[PDB]
C-alpha cells in the first residue's frame, strides 16, 4: 500500500546520432522533474536543447529506464543500433518480451524491472542483449547510417497552414506546406511506436 | 497627463520638451489600452519597449547629443520618471549605443547566461533570419 | 502562396472527408454501356427486372451475398431504386448518401453528400432519377440519382419526419413530408413551398405511406395512430386508434394491396384492412416481433406470403402471413437490423441494414 | 422569539451583521433558533409583500385626493422585488407630479407642526417607504427616519426624480413609525391619518 | 446466487444490446 | 395546501379526521391537477391507517377519496396497495377495504382490475381469498346491469 | 440598479418532512418543519376548399366535407362518396 | 498591461499559466504583511514604492521597508494630533463612511482609468512658521 515507481533522476541522455545532430560543440538544458514519462509515467529528467540551426528545439520523450529497456531513443523513440524502429528490431530478431496494458500491471511490472536495473549495471539493454548480437541478417539492408535531420526538421507553421502566419520567415515553425492526413503514415501512435504493435512507418 | 509627485514648479526649458512628452505619454497610453489578442502573448509588450526607449533616446539626446536641455531639469524629468538614468549610462558606453532596453542585457533573463540576440553584432549573426528580439522587438540593436 | 494554400486547403478538404454544397462519386463506372442512370437499370442483377408481384413460392433463405459496408455509421434509411431491384440506397447518418448494384456487387454506384446531420429519410420519385433525402436539420434536399448533384433542396419551420412520393403518376413532384409540430405537407418541388398543409396530426410524423393510389395516403404520427387523407384536401374521414398501442412507428403496405402492415409499439403488428373497411385485426397479429420504442420496416413479401419485422438487437423476425404465424427468425451480424425489404427480383433475397455500417442482402 | 428585541442588539462586542433572507433584517452571528423563528415567520416572500400592500394602499389613498392636494398623476413605481430588501440603495416608491407650482416647505419630521411652507417651490414629488426591524436598543424611528433621509437625498445611488420628497420609515417589529422630508400643503394632517389607518 | 446470475445474463444481454447498437 | 394537510390526517381525533378527510374528498374530487401522484399515493397511505377509525361515515368518506384517487392517478398502484392492505389487516376491519377496491374498480372500469384480483384470490392467506369475495360482491351490487 | 444584499445561505428546512410530509426527529427536528418551494433571496438575485374560391350557402356532405349548396349538389350528382377521404357520403345534398 | 491582460483569467491563450498563478498561494500572506506596513501617511499625498513583481503578474510585494527618524516621526504625528483636535472642533457636522466603499457587484477598478489620470486632494498639512519653525 506503500508502493510506487521511484523517479528517473539521472544525467547522460541515451540518443542517436540523427538526434543528437552535427555540432560537437553543443549547449544543453536539464529539467529535472519538469515532466513524466510518456509510456510508464514516471517523473523523469528533461533534457532539451538544439543541435542545429533549423531545429525543433528538440527534447526526451520517454524516461530513461523506459528507453534503457528498449534500447531506442529518448527523443526519436527508434532503436540506437540500426536507426530501425522496434517493432522492425523486435520482428528481426526477437519479439517475446512484450509488455502490460493495464496501468498497475504495467507500473508494477515497471517498479520490479526498474528494481532490477538498479541491482544491475547500469548500462545494458535487458536481457535480450546476449539474443541481440546475431544482426546484418536482413535488417541492415534498409538500417540507416546516416544522421537523419529531415526528422529533426522543425513543426510545420499551422499560421501559415491556414494561410495567416503575420511573422513570414520570422515564424521558427515550418513555412512548408503539410503531408497527406488521410496517409496512415501520419498517424504514427506513441504508445503503438513503443510497443512495437503495428506501427505504419515498421 | 503626468501627476508631478514634486507638486512644484517646473524649470524654464520644460514648457518646449513637454508636447513631445505628451504624445510620448499618449503612446503609452495607447499601448496601454491596445488589445493584446491576435498579434502574440510578448509581441504586445514590445511597443512599450520601444516606445520608452524612444523617449529615454530623446531625453538622452536633449542632454547628451544636442546638450539642449539643463542638469537640474534633466534631474528633474529622471526623478518625474521620463528618462531611464541607467539606459542612458549604458548608452554612454563604448560598445552599446543603440541599447533598446535594459532588459535585453540582463544575463539572468538567459538561461544559458547570455544576452539578446539583437545585442550581437550583425557580422557575428551567423543563422540568418528577420532577427527580432524577445525581450523587446528590436532588430540588431548592437 | 496561392497554389500552397489552395493545396493545404486541398489537405483539409481531404481530412474533412476522412472525417465525414460538396458531395463525393462513387466508382468508375458512371454512365454503363452508352449512357444510362445507375438507379434506372443495372441490367446485371438475377431473374428478370420487369418481373410481376409473385414470382415463385416465397420462403425464408439464411445466407448472405454482400456485406456492403461504406457507411461509416448505422444507415437511417434503407431504400431501393424505382420498379426493379437493379439499385439500392443507403441514407448513412454522417450525412452520406450511398447507392449500389444491390446485387452482390461490392463497389457503390453513385454517392452524395452535402448535408450537415444524420440523414433521417430516403425517398425517390416515379421516374426514378430523383432522390429526396429527409435530415435532422430540418431540410430536405432532392438530387440526382446519377450524378450525386442536388437539384433543389426545401426547408421546413418544424424537424423533418419520414418524406415520401405521391404514388400518382400525375403527382411526382408533390411530396408528403411530416413536420415535428403536427404537421403533414403536401409540397411540390416545382412550387418550393408547401402547396397543402395538414395540422389535424397529432405530434411528429413517423411513417407516410400510400395505402391506395392517388385516393388516400396513411400517415402515421407520434401517437399511436393512422390517419389516411386525400391528397391537397382538408378533411380526412379514415383514423385507426386504439388503448393498447403507445405508438405507431412503421406504416407499410403489403405488394398484394389486401392488408396494411403496422409495426405498432405494443411488440405487435397490427393488420389493417387496405379495402374500404380499414379496420385492424387483432386476431392477425405478429407478436412474435417485438417493436417497443424502435422504428422498423414490418414489410411484405411477393404474393402476400411473408411478412418480415425488424428488431433493436439485430435479429429479424420472418411470418407467414398467410398462415398468420412467425415461420423463422434470421440473427446474423452484431449490429442492429430496422429496416428490411424482400427483393421483388428474386423471391429468396432480402436488404437489410446494420447500426455497425453495413449493408446486408440476404 | 419572545425576547427577540433583547438579543438582537445593534451594538455587540464582535459580532458581523448580516441581512436575513429575503427581509431586511439584519443578524449579529448565528442565533439558529431565532433564525428558524424568524425565517418561519416571513416565510413566502412576506416582506415583499408586506411592502407593496402598504405601497398599493397608500397609493390608493392618494389615488382618492388626487384632485384636493392638487395631483396630475399618482405614479407607481415598477421596481426590481429586492427593492423592498435592498438598504444601500433607495428608488422612489410614489411619483407625485402636482397640477400646480407646490410650496414646499423644508425638509422636518411628520410630527413637526410647526412647519411653514415657504422654502421652495416645485412641481414634481417623490415617496419613498422603507421597512426596519428594530431592537430593543434601537427602538427610536423618527431619527433614523431623518437619518435615512438625509442619507438618501444626498445618496447619488438612491434614485429621486425630484429634491423635494418624503421618506416614511416603519418598524414592524415594534409596530413604530415616522416620517421626514419635505411637505407641501394640505399634506400632513392627510398623511398622518392615512398611515394610522393603514398601522390600524 | 440465481439472483446474481439472472442479473450477469441481463447485463449480458444489455452487453449484446449495446453491442447491437 | 395539500403539504401542509398532509400531518393533519396523522391526528387522533375523530371530528378532526371527518372533517379532514372531507376536505381531501372535495380536493381530490375538484382539483387533481396540483398535487403529485407520490403525495396522493401518500395520501392512501396515511388513509390504510385511517381506515381503522369507529365512524362508518369517516370509513365511507374514506372510500370515497380512495374512489377519487383513483379517478385521478389512476388505478394500478393504489390496487396493488389495496391488495397488499387487505390480505394484512385480517382483523375487525378491511370490509370496507374490500368497498374501496369495489369503488376502485367500479369508477375505473373493472375489467382492468379484475385479473388482479382474479390472481389475488390464488393466495392461499385465509381471509384474502374473503376479501375478494367481498369486493366482488359489493362490486356486482355497486355495477348492476 | 446594483442590489447586492448579503444573504442567509442556509436554509434550515426539514428535507425528510419536506418531500414526505414527515420527520423521523419530530420534536427533536433540528431544522424547521415546513413544506415549500418557494423562491430564495439567491435564486432571486440571479433571477370548394382545392379551388379557394368564395364561400356562400354552404353545406356539410356526410363525410365531413365543407362545401357550397351547389357544390354539395354537384358532388351529389357525381359521386356516391365525398372529396375528403371517399367515405360513405351517399350523395348527401343537404344543407 | 500585465494587470489589463489576464482577466479574470479566461483565455486559453493563457492557459498555461495556470500552474504559474496557481502556485502563488504560499506568498499572499507576506505580499499582504508589506502592502499593509506601508500605508501613505495622512499628510502625504502619494506614496510611491519599489516593487518586486513576478513576470506573469501572480504577485506584488512592497520591496521596502519604511523606515522614519524617531522625533521627526512623533513630531508630525503630534501635528496631524492637533489637526485632527481642530478638525472635530471645528467641523460642524462630520459625516460618516460607508462600509464596505463598493458594492459587491462594483469591480475592482483600473488605476489608469480612474486614479493615474486625475490629480490627488489636499493632505493634513499645517502651514509652518518661517520664524519660529525655521
Ligand atoms: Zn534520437
Ligand atoms: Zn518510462
Ligand atoms: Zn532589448
Ligand atoms: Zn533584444
Ligand atoms: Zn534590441
Ligand atoms: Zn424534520
Amino acid at each position: 500500500t506503500y508502493n510506487r515507481q521511484n523517479w528517473e533522476d539521472a544525467d547522460f541522455p541515451i540518443l542517436c546520432q540523427t538526434c543528437l545532430g552535427e555540432n560537437p560543440y553543443i549547449r544543453m538544458t536539464k529539467e529535472k522533474y519538469g515532466k513524466e514519462c510518456k509510456i510508464c509515467a514516471r517523473p523523469f529528467t528533461v533534457f532539451r536543447w538544439c543541435p542545429g540551426v533549423r531545429m525543433r528545439f528538440k527534447k526526451t520523450e520517454v524516461c530513461q529506464t523506459c528507453s534503457k529497456l528498449k534500447n531506442v531513443c529518448q527523443t526519436c523513440l527508434l532503436d540506437l543500433e540500426y536507426g530501425l524502429p522496434i517493432q522492425v528490431r523486435d520482428a528481426g530478431l526477437s519479439f517475446k518480451d512484450d509488455m502490460p496494458k493495464s496501468d498497475v500491471n504495467k507500473e508494477y511490472y515497471t517498479q520490479n524491472m526498474e528494481r532490477e536495473i538498479s541491482n544491475s549495471d547500469g548500462t545494458r539493454p535487458v536481457g535480450m542483449l546476449g539474443k541481440a548480437t546475431s544482426t546484418s541478417d536482413m535488417l541492415l539492408k534498409l538500417a540507416r547510417t546516416t544522421p537523419y535531420y529531415k526528422r529533426n526538421r522543425p513543426h510545420i507553421c499551422s499560421f501559415w497552414v491556414k494561410g495567416e502566419c503575420k511573422r513570414g520567415e520570422e515564424c521558427p515553425y515550418r513555412h512548408e506546406k503539410p503531408t497527406d492526413p488521410d496517409d496512415p503514415l501520419a498517424d504514427q501512435n506513441i504508445k503503438d511506436r513503443y510497443y512495437g504493435i503495428n506501427d505504419p512507418v515498421a | 497627463p503626468k501627476v508631478k509627485r514634486s507638486r512644484k514648479a517646473p524649470p524654464d526649458g520644460w514648457e518646449l520638451i513637454e508636447p513631445t512628452l505628451d504624445e510620448l505619454d499618449q503612446k503609452m497610453r495607447e499601448a496601454e489600452t491596445e488589445p493584446h489578442e491576435g498579434k502574440r502573448k510578448v509581441e504586445s509588450l514590445w511597443p512599450i519597449f520601444r516606445i520608452h526607449h524612444q523617449k529615454t533616446r530623446y531625453i538622452f539626446d536633449l542632454f547628451y547629443k544636442r546638450k539642449a536641455i539643463s542638469r537640474e531639469l534633466y534631474e528633474y524629468c529622471i526623478k518625474e520618471g521620463y528618462a531611464d538614468k541607467n539606459l542612458i549610462a549604458k548608452w554612454k558606453k563604448q560598445g552599446y549605443e543603440n541599447l533598446c532596453c535594459l532588459r535585453c542585457i540582463q544575463t539572468r533573463d538567459t538561461n544559458f547566461g547570455t544576452n539578446c540576440i539583437c545585442r550581437v553584432p550583425k557580422s557575428k549573426l551567423e543563422v540568418g533570419r528577420i532577427i527580432e528580439c524577445t525581450h523587446c522587438g528590436c532588430r540588431g540593436c548592437s | 502562396s496561392e497554389e500552397e494554400q489552395k493545396e493545404l486547403d486541398e489537405i483539409t478538404a481531404k481530412r474533412q472527408k476522412k472525417g465525414k454544397e460538396k458531395t463525393i462519386l462513387h466508382v468508375k463506372e458512371m454512365y454503363d454501356y452508352q449512357g444510362r442512370s445507375y438507379l434506372h437499370i443495372p441490367q446485371d442483377v438475377g431473374v428478370n427486372l420487369r418481373s410481376t408481384m409473385p414470382p415463385e413460392k416465397c420462403y425464408l433463405p439464411k445466407k448472405q451475398i454482400h456485406v456492403w459496408s461504406g457507411h461509416t455509421k448505422g444507415v437511417s434509411a434503407v431504400r431501393l431504386f424505382p420498379l426493379s431491384g437493379h439499385l439500392l440506397l443507403s441514407c448513412s447518418m454522417d450525412c452520406k448518401i450511398k447507392l449500389w448494384e444491390v446485387y452482390g456487387e461490392r463497389r457503390c454506384l453513385r454517392t452524395f453528400i452535402g448535408h450537415s446531420k444524420a440523414v433521417r429519410d430516403i425517398c425517390f420519385n416515379t421516374a426514378g432519377t430523383q432522390f429526396l433525402s429527409a435530415a435532422y436539420d430540418r431540410y430536405l434536399k432532392l438530387w440526382d440519382t446519377e450524378t450525386g448533384q442536388c437539384i433543389s433542396r426545401f426547408t421546413n419551420r418544424k424537424v423533418p419526419y419520414c418524406v415520401k412520393f405521391n404514388p400518382d403518376e400525375d403527382k411526382q413532384n408533390l411530396f408528403v413530408a411530416g413536420m415535428s409540430d403536427k404537421k403533414i405537407v403536401q409540397w411540390d418541388i416545382r412550387s418550393g413551398e408547401i402547396v397543402q398543409e395538414y395540422d389535424r396530426h397529432l405530434g411528429a410524423v413517423n411513417t407516410i405511406v400510400f395505402v391506395d393510389e392517388n385516393r388516400r395516403f396513411v400517415s402515421t404520427s407520434d401517437d399511436k395512430s393512422l390517419r389516411v387523407w386525400e391528397w391537397d384536401i382538408p378533411v380526412d374521414f379514415k383514423y385507426i386508434a386504439e388503448p393498447s398501442m403507445h405508438s405507431m412507428p412503421a406504416v407499410t403496405l403489403s405488394p398484394n394491396g389486401k392488408w396494411l402492415a403496422c409495426q405498432s409499439m405494443d411488440n405487435q403488428i397490427l393488420i389493417f384492412g387496405a379495402q374500404n373497411r380499414f379496420r385492424l385485426n387483432k386476431k392477425k397479429i405478429f407478436k412474435g416481433h417485438m417493436v417497443a420504442g424502435y422504428a422498423c420496416q414490418v414489410d411484405f413479401s411477393p404474393d402476400m406470403s411473408y411478412v418480415i419485422s425488424g428488431d433493436g438487437n439485430g435479429k429479424l423476425n420472418i411470418w407467414d402471413w398467410k398462415t398468420t404465424k412467425l415461420y423463422s427468425r434470421f440473427k446474423a451480424h452484431d449490429k442492429v437490423c430496422i429496416g428490411a425489404v424482400w427483393h421483388p427480383h428474386e423471391t429468396s433475397k432480402v436488404i437489410t441494414c446494420g447500426w455497425d455500417g453495413l449493408i446486408k442482402l440476404w | 422569539l419572545w425576547w427577540s428585541p433583547t438579543i438582537n442588539r445593534a451594538n455587540v462586542y464582535v459580532g458581523f451583521q448580516v441581512q436575513l433572507d429575503l427581509t431586511g433584517i439584519f443578524m449579529h452571528g448565528k442565533i439558529p433558533t431565532l433564525k428558524i423563528s424568524l425565517i418561519q415567520i416571513f416565510r413566502a416572500h412576506l416582506w415583499q409583500k408586506i411592502h407593496e400592500s402598504i405601497v398599493m394602499d397608500l397609493c390608493q389613498v392618494f389615488d382618492q385626493e388626487l384632485d384636493a392636494l392638487e395631483i396630475e398623476t399618482v405614479q407607481k413605481e415598477t421596481i426590481h422585488p429586492r427593492k423592498s430588501y435592498k438598504m444601500n440603495s433607495s428608488c422612489a416608491d410614489i411619483l407625485l407630479f402636482a397640477s400646480y407650482k407646490w410650496n414646499v416647505s423644508r425638509p422636518s419630521l411628520l410630527a413637526d407642526s410647526k412647519d411653514v411652507m415657504d422654502s421652495t417651490t416645485t412641481q414634481k414629488y417623490w415617496i419613498d417607504i422603507q421597512l426596519r426591524w428594530g431592537d430593543y436598543d434601537s427602538h427610536d424611528i423618527e431619527r433614523y427616519a431623518r437619518a435615512k433621509f438625509l442619507d438618501y437625498t444626498t445618496d447619488n445611488m438612491s434614485i429621486y426624480p425630484s429634491p423635494t420628497g418624503v421618506l416614511i420609515a416603519i418598524d414592524l417589529a415594534y409596530n413604530l413609525h415616522s416620517a421626514y422630508g419635505n411637505w407641501f400643503p394640505g399634506s400632513k394632517p392627510l398623511i398622518q391619518q392615512a398611515m394610522a389607518k393603514i398601522m390600524k | 446466487k440465481a439472483r446474481e446470475k439472472q442479473l450477469e445474463e441481463a447485463r449480458r444481454l444489455a452487453a449484446l444490446q449495446k453491442r447491437r447498437e | 395546501l395539500l403539504p401542509r394537510l398532509t400531518p393533519i390526517l396523522k391526528n387522533r381525533h375523530e371530528k378532526v379526521q371527518e372533517n379532514c378527510i372531507d376536505l381531501v374528498g372535495r380536493i381530490a374530487d375538484r382539483g387533481a391537477e396540483y398535487v403529485s401522484a407520490r403525495e396522493w399515493m401518500r395520501i392512501c397511505f396515511e388513509l390504510l391507517e385511517l381506515l381503522k377509525a369507529h365512524k362508518k361515515a369517516i370509513r365511507r368518506a374514506t372510500v370515497n377519496t380512495f374512489g377519487y384517487i383513483a379517478k385521478a392517478i389512476g388505478p394500478h398502484d393504489v390496487l396493488a396497495t389495496l391488495l397488499n392492505n387487505l390480505k394484512v389487516q385480517e382483523r375487525q376491519n378491511r370490509v370496507c377495504t374490500t368497498v374501496a377496491i369495489a369503488i376502485v374498480a367500479e369508477t375505473c372500469s373493472p375489467f382492468t382490475v379484475l385479473p388482479a384480483l382474479m390472481n389475488e384470490y390464488r393466495v392461499p392467506e385465509l381471509n384474502v381469498q374473503n376479501g375478494v369475495l367481498k369486493s366482488l360482491s359489493f362490486l356486482f351490487e355497486y355495477i348492476g346491469e | 440598479l446594483r442590489a447586492t444584499v448579503r444573504w442567509d445561505y442556509q436554509p434550515d428546512i426539514c428535507k425528510d418532512y419536506k418531500e414526505t410530509g414527515f420527520c423521523g426527529f419530530g420534536d427533536s427536528c433540528k431544522f424547521l418543519h415546513d413544506r415549500s418551494d418557494y423562491k430564495h433571496g439567491w435564486q432571486i438575485e440571479r433571477e370548394c376548399f382545392i379551388c379557394r374560391q368564395s364561400f356562400q350557402n354552404p353545406v356539410v356532405t356526410k363525410c365531413r366535407h365543407y362545401f357550397c349548396e351547389s357544390c354539395a349538389l354537384q358532388h351529389f350528382r357525381t359521386t356516391p362518396r365525398c372529396y375528403v377521404c371517399d367515405q360513405q357520403t351517399n350523395g348527401v345534398f343537404n344543407p | 498591461k500585465i494587470i489589463r491582460d489576464h482577466g479574470d483569467m479566461t483565455n486559453r491563450k493563457f492557459r498555461h499559466d495556470k500552474r504559474v498563478y496557481l502556485g502563488a498561494l504560499k506568498y499572499m500572506p507576506h505580499a499582504v504583511l508589506k502592502l499593509l506596513e506601508n500605508m501613505p501617511m495622512p499628510w502625504e499625498q502619494i506614496r510611491d514604492v519599489p516593487v518586486l513583481y513576478h513576470i506573469t503578474g501572480a504577485i506584488s510585494f512592497v520591496n521596502e521597508i519604511p523606515w522614519v527618524i524617531e522625533p521627526v516621526y512623533i513630531s508630525q504625528w503630534g501635528s496631524m494630533w492637533i489637526m485632527m483636535r481642530r478638525e472635530k472642533r471645528d467641523r460642524r457636522h462630520f459625516k460618516r463612511m460607508r462600509f464596505p466603499p463598493f458594492d459587491d457587484e462594483e469591480p475592482p477598478l483600473d488605476y489608469a482609468d480612474n486614479i493615474l489620470d486625475v490629480e490627488p486632494l489636499e493632505a493634513i498639512q499645517l502651514e509652518l512658521d518661517p520664524e519660529e519653525d525655521a
